[PDB]
């Protein structure tokens, strides 16, 4: 068909015996593709004592293209809940922590921080401290053991905290009246919260955070980043698949 | 009194796609409304209602001189990881998956002087031979001819024809399911200008719109970066 | 989305998720 | 016969906010009635239907002499942890949380001699500049003027205007979401008395009522004491 | 209050909680 | 609040035939239609509507000369692992199981010259004696006589008669349940030809159709290869 | 086929299996 | 008596307890 | 016989037991 292009809007051609659908597009559905615990991030827990580095659940950064990174940066604004599932890969001899309680405490956008000691469990001597803000209360704590536990993991819901009617991925402006190099693409708390992990462990194991993004709503499309170099002109790119040749 | 149950052997395991959520640790969190327009539910949706420039040579367009004729103008192995279809939206979307089942459309936006005419030919070569290399060989296949001058661009729908209900979003060594063929455009009439002086060459943009029957099935993690 | 089990509403949708307006 | 089940990996873990109780180890405990009045279900409720003195300097009131004029009378960065709004009910309530979305009200109870008149001006300065420091600078913003003499106090509603649907119940380094601005009151007319002798200064109480659209969302544990 | 699961009444409200009058 | 349950001792065990599937880790996978004809739901089905050549000597047929008479022509212990019924569809199907309850049918496709006639006799010998070895002994049992010439083949239904409702799909040392007897065919009239010269022998195919009341019950793994 | 337990449809048939047309 | 859970009758009252007349 | 629990038919009677005629 004769196209009078230039005015944005694409242009189709439609052959004969047009092909019937099947699959129904379905597998390309935004909310659907994003409702699955991904393995994103991975950190080191805290010793009960001393001061913590409040971890922040901001999954709008990307880079290692594990097909979840690109997908989040295909939209401009994003609004979804969250759900996590911490696990904890032992790093040495998995029989050196005969208990390991881990005070996974989640915090909502805006919750204070400064967490020094204030708790202490008294029993026959010794007494082991717990992080002040770590204890239980307002913001949901989960205590799971790292011994004999046939899955040193947990997991829960975390409804959308942030103040913004929707989460802006890439911001063009700044985050604070201190037009500073950093607050560019920052914007005050374009995120899902934090988490403080404290356990008698901290060493002898890591974690593997995870996100389940139920009710993912995406707005304002954006271009989708290639993720693979360019090949040799005229031809195909050849990745070893299920199929392949031999 | 106490119910009787039996754990499956699997039991206390992970499952990275359990159809069912987790325990709601924070509740009653009412959420504020959203007034932003340009929202989407489906990804196919955006690549259907939107083209993207295919990368020929390093640019999104071929040339047309008054010294061509026989030679092919543009060629590429119709598979979602073939050179040209590398940078496109439609092709870059694909790699979150494993399969596609769609005929594609291309639009040829001719950009030469308004005193230029080029006339022309496109052709789809189903897989068999080893790349016809002259229209006289290619015209015996499915092709379309077009005359710039008053049009100001054109559209060609590279259909879907193959024995498999879904093909591969990933290219690999010659399979009956990788390659759907080639896409070719030819100089059915070497370009012309007011003066060969002022107007040397004409160009043409190669934009890729997702076809009207096209869809991606099966999400898949990303391999290595290669 | 990927929650097609008839136990998802053990926790009613208030505790489960959020709400808009 | 035996049902088939599968434990989630999480399983035998704590959960400090599981929407659902525990096992009822004592039962049938009927409980006696309660006849005490002044009961409550909601906390916002009490701070709406009740003011609280803001702590200016160490006291809950500013002065008004017949030697003022230009100078600011009262100023504070409208954020629920700014000095003045530190001791108030409404502000102290807040810290069990993380967010607020409300415009506040203040009431100016003038306490000077009954032979004193002071006339006056209040002003709300949205965030931008660096604190106007003369009414001539401030009057170009939203302000109200009031004349004690027969009134016997006054009320000013510092609204809510910002791009975010909820702000921070905790102050921090300058953010677009911390600061909502300043609240200012001015000497639009230096105080007057029967005799400058008997009546030196007049005063005025600064009481803070929660606004009519104000609410706190999100409970949060308390950090450290600082 | 924070008990929005449809299993809370496994123990009927007599055993669960108290009662007033 | 929390439900009360009790795991059976068995609990966290396997179970290689649990009436109930597993956890659906991939979902919504719509599947394409199938247009292939010649489909089946039941296996008995195919062996009923289909014969298979029984392997006598190494071939699927016996001979008929004009020098026979007394001698038996074909004999085999009617049990689904007896020599002849070894290569047949119906018999090879069987070994995925343990039991059968059916009378079988056989068809005798005579292949001798079109100038040949053979006339003849079949006989079913229920289990008792030790194999009659002359028709004069066998004809006193259930038998059928047939005359090739215009027929062009024949059919004999070896019924099911025994005290057990199901028998063994596996043969073994003489049991009341293994052996159902023998199947025998005889030369009730030694073959004849235009010339003993041109036509020496006539032959006959022995095809095995599953009976009309035949069925296999009980699947069973395969033992060793012997 | 061998699934005669009244719990097989905990996961509705979309997640469970496939679908034809 | 102290059995106010809606699972007590998993075992019907014949197996559960006794019977009088 | 000794099966007075309302869970015995989790596996319908085809898988459970046998059948006569």
């Amino acid at each position: 068909v004769t196209n009078v292009g230039e005015d944005g809007e694409p242009g189709e051609t439609e052959p004969r015996h047009a092909l019937s659908p099947v699959d129904m597009h379905v597998h390309t559905d935004v909310s659907f593709l994003l409702d699955r615990f991904f393995d994103v991030e991975t950190l080191e827990l805290s010793n009960l004592t001393g001061s913590p580095a409040t971890h922040v659940l901001d999954p709008f950064g990307s880079t290692a293209q594990l097909a979840w990174a690109r997908l989040l940066n295909t939209c401009t604004y994003f609004f979804s809940d969250l759900e996590l599932s911490i696990q904890f890969k032992f790093t040495t001899t998995p029989s050196s922590v005969g208990e390991g309680f881990v005070w996974v405490k989640w915090f909502p956008v805006g919750a204070p921080t400064k967490t020094t000691d204030a708790w202490q469990l008294e029993g026959g001597g010794n007494s082991v401290r717990i992080q002040q803000l770590a204890v239980a209360g307002m913001s949901p704590t989960v205590v799971f053991k790292i011994a004999g536990s046939r899955s040193q993991a947990c997991g829960f819901s975390v409804p959308y905290t942030s103040m913004w009617r929707v989460v802006p991925v890439f911001y063009n402006g700044w985050g604070a009246p201190t037009k500073e190099k950093a607050t560019y693409n920052w914007l005050p708390g374009a995120h899902f919260g934090s988490i403080l992990l404290t356990s008698d462990a901290h060493d002898k194991g890591g974690c593997y955070l995870r996100y389940r993004f139920p009710r993912a709503n995406m707005y304002c499309p954006r271009p989708i980043p290639p993720a693979f170099t360019r090949p040799a002109d005229k031809t195909r790119h050849k990745f070893p698949t299920n199929i392949n040749k031999q | 009194a106490p119910i009787r149950v039996v754990s499956v052997p699997e039991s206390d395991s992970f499952m990275s796609s359990v159809p069912d959520n987790s325990t709601p640790l924070y509740p009653k969190v009412v959420v504020p409304p959203r007034q932003v327009p340009g929202r989407f539910t489906n990804f196919i949706d955006v690549a259907k209602q939107t083209y993207s420039f295919c990368s020929i040579s390093g640019k999104p367009y071929f040339e047309v001189t008054n010294t061509s004729g026989d030679e092919p103008l543009f060629q590429m192995d119709v598979s979602l990881s073939a050179a040209e279809l590398h940078g496109t939206y439609v092709a870059s979307l694909s790699s979150f998956f494993a399969q596609y089942r769609g005929s594609l459309n291309f639009n040829f936006i001719f950009t030469g002087a308004a005193a230029t005419k080029a006339k022309f030919l496109v052709a789809f070569v189903p897989p068999h031979s080893a790349a016809p290399k002259t229209r006289d060989e290619a015209m015996a296949c499915i092709h379309a001819v077009w005359d710039v001058g008053l049009n100001s661009a054109f559209s060609f729908n590279v259909p879907y024809s193959s024995p498999a209900d879904f093909m591969a979003v990933y290219s690999a060594e010659a399979t009956v399911v990788n390659v759907s063929g080639w896409l070719q455009v030819y100089a059915l009439t070497a370009l012309t200008s007011t003066d060969i002086a002022v107007n040397s060459k004409g160009r043409v943009l190669v934009a890729v719109s997702a076809g009207p029957d096209f869809s991606l099935r099966h999400p898949v993690d990303l391999p290595d970066k290669q | 989305g990927n929650s097609g089990s008839i136990v998802q509403n053990f926790y009613m949708q208030q505790y489960q998720n959020s709400i808009d307006a």
